[PDB]
């Protein structure tokens, strides 16, 4: 029983919303992260899955992967997790625009996959993985947060969660975005996540910068015919790098290498600089 | 532009004149309208000057330079003044969100009263195509813009029998902006955008078309009714773009409608943009000459229909 009473978590100030909850800064022993999932009236099939994933989730500490801390049931189900402070990786790329050096930018791209290969490890599949899910601890160690929790997303039947597509679609993989395989969600459309994640570090920007229709990307990468404009990289990122970034975008999914291989690619051109 | 109308527009001008700079203090939050995921819209009265308007709220999390530059681009609402286009206030940056001040339509949106229809009669949706192409004309020679998301939910209705329309694309920068969203459910973007950059005011005619089609049924047609379903008179947002694509577009139910209605929609639901209709033509079509002589009482349908007093 990971659950968490009432009167425990003292909610403050509304923080904003996302793919699948909105979240509130609280207090419960310290500064946590409160999100009030969508799923408000869960089924008791649906609410037995949801405790099933809390006790994965739940034995995953690992220094890039933000702590989850349990859930509570009481005014609604809701998840709680570690609190950080700085702004996430889609605030510094396209926000504030912090200029960090060639080598930090790399370091990024080397803890990212070091959470993430730790989550394929112990099986967990992150289904959400983007820069906006990824903070800056104290601007040195990355965290990687909203990962898992494919109960909570999608809604259900009355037993049957039909995996549905919700999140942001620039991070999506081609075979995520068709949802025509009823398991789409794998460790290559993890991958593939991290793959434009690269993109954003390595060039600055979004992809599809010039497409300005939601749709028009929805069906255009859903049918192959749209990829990230690798031309965009800029001038000081290394050939071995912009190299790794185009394998995790491999349009079909087998070809994508996993996390093992990508951090050891990292690993290396970390090295040899 | 008739008495009534010319009335009705100088009156807003009026009260517009009495609404300087927009302060967030300004406001006293009276009731909430409805919450897309474009942002959430509050009825609010501005204190000093005691007029009701609609605010709309978009949290955006773009770059401060981007963001000034939305807030400059929508000061061209103030230019457009037609009886067939929201009136707008003024926009504004504080707190993190984009306030867009625009003028209380009581009605609410076609998409809310669709559903307190269930279905919407053809002699009321005659006026309706009226509207939307009065406003679409405007937009187009006046202004020379697209619309870009002709939907239920963008057409605007009130007391007084007024339609128009809003949330068209002024701001290129909030376009782009926007773009950057989580996936919706259900799309009114007709096949050539889908598929690379749109035939101008062509492709705003489809999703109308799409939207009638819909408000007629009561029921999103994508895709079309399937068994015993019309006769009772969840599919994925990517299937549902390969639908609109290719796959022949959807139409009205042969027995219920007259022929000038399904000629219309039919001319505006054509997949190649070429071929479909234009304002030009829809505006002496046969289903608008007929529905523009008919003295239809929109007003007090609109009120019957929400379970109010006329
Ligand atoms: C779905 N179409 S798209 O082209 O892909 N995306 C967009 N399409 C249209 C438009 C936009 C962006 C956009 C929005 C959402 C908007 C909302 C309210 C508003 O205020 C207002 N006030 C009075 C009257 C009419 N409007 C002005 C607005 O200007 C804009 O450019 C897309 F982002
Ligand atoms: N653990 C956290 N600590 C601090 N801020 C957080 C945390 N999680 C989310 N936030 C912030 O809360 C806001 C909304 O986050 P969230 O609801 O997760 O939406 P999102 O991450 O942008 N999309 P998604 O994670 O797929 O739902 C953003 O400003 C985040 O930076
Ligand atoms: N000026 C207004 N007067 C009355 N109701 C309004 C007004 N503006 C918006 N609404 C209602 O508020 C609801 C949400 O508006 P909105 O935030 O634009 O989301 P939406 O257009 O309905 N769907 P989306 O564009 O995907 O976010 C709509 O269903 C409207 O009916
Ligand atoms: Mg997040
Ligand atoms: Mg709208």
């Amino acid at each position: 029983d990971w659950e968490i009473p009432d009167g425990q978590i003292t909610v403050g100030q509304r923080i904003g919303s996302g793919s699948f909850g909105t979240v509130y800064k609280g207090k419960w022993h310290g500064d946590v992260a409160v999100k009030m999932l969508n799923v408000t009236a869960p089924t008791p099939q649906q609410l037995q899955a949801f405790k099933n994933e809390v006790g994965v989730l739940r034995k995953t500490r690992h220094v890039n992967i933000l702590l989850f801390m349990g859930y509570s049931t009481k005014p609604q189900l809701a998840i709680v997790t570690q609190w950080c402070e700085g702004s996430s990786l889609y605030h510094h790329l396209h926000i504030i625009e912090t200029k960090f050096e060639m080598i930090k930018l790399i370091d990024i791209a080397r803890q990212t996959a070091q959470g993430m290969d730790y989550l394929h490890a112990k099986s967990i599949i992150h289904r959400d993985l983007k820069s906006n899910n990824i903070f800056l601890h104290e601007d040195l160690t990355v965290k990687i947060g909203d990962f898992g929790l494919a109960t909570v997303k999608s809604r259900w039947s009355g037993s049957h969660q039909f995996e549905q597509l919700s999140g942001s679609i620039l991070w999506m993989a081609p075979e995520v975005i068709r949802m025509q395989d009823k398991n789409p969600y794998s460790f290559q459309s993890d991958v593939y996540a991290f793959g434009i994640v690269l993109y954003e570090l390595m060039t600055g920007q979004l992809p599809y910068s010039n497409i300005n229709n939601r749709d028009q990307i929805i069906f255009m990468v859903g049918r192959g015919y749209l990829s990230p404009d690798l031309s965009k990289v800029r001038s000081n990122c290394p050939k071995a790098m912009k190299r790794l970034m185009a394998e995790c975008l491999k349009k079909k999914r087998d070809e994508r290498p996993l996390f093992p291989q990508i951090l050891a690619s990292i690993e290396l051109l970390a090295r040899s600089l | 532009l008739d008495e009534q109308q010319r009335k009705r527009l100088e009156a807003f001008l009026t009260q517009k004149q009495k609404v300087g700079e927009l302060k967030d203090d300004d406001f006293e939050k009276i009731s909430e309208l409805g919450a897309g995921n474009g942002g959430v819209v509050f009825k609010v009265s501005h204190k000093p000057s005691g007029l009701v308007m609609a605010r709309k709220l978009i949290h955006l999390e773009i770059k401060p330079a981007i963001r000034n530059q939305i807030i400059r681009e929508l000061q061209v609402l103030h230019e457009c003044n037609s009886p067939y286009i929201v009136g707008f206030y003024g926009a504004f940056y504080s707190d993190g969100e984009i306030s867009i001040c625009m003028e209380h339509m009581d009605g609410g949106s076609l998409d809310q009263v669709l559903k307190k229809a269930g279905r919407i009669p053809e002699q009321i949706l005659g006026k309706v195509s009226i509207a939307v192409i009065k406003g679409l004309t405007y937009l187009r020679e006046k202004h020379k813009i697209m619309h870009r998301d002709v939907k239920p939910s963008n057409i605007l209705v009130n007391s007084r029998g007024e339609i128009k329309l809003c949330d068209f694309g002024v701001s290129g920068q909030l376009i782009d902006a926007m773009a950057n969203a989580f996936v919706g459910t259900r799309s009114y973007m007709s096949p050539e955008r889908l598929q690379g950059t749109h035939y101008s005011v062509q492709s705003d005619i489809w999703s109308m078309g799409l939207s009638l089609v819909e408000m007629a049924v009561g029921r999103y047609p994508i895709p079309p009714p399937d068994a015993k379903e019309l006769e009772l008179m969840p599919m994925a947002i990517f299937e549902l773009l390969d639908y609109i694509v290719n796959e022949p577009p959807p139409k009205l139910p042969s027995g219920v409608f007259s022929l000038e209605f399904q000629d219309f929609v039919n001319k505006c639901l054509i997949k190649n943009p070429a071929e479909r209709a234009d304002l030009k033509q829809l505006m002496v079509h046969a289903f608008i000459k007929r529905s523009d002589a008919e003295e239809v009482d929109f007003a007090g349908w609109l009120c019957s229909t929400i379970g109010l007093n006329q």
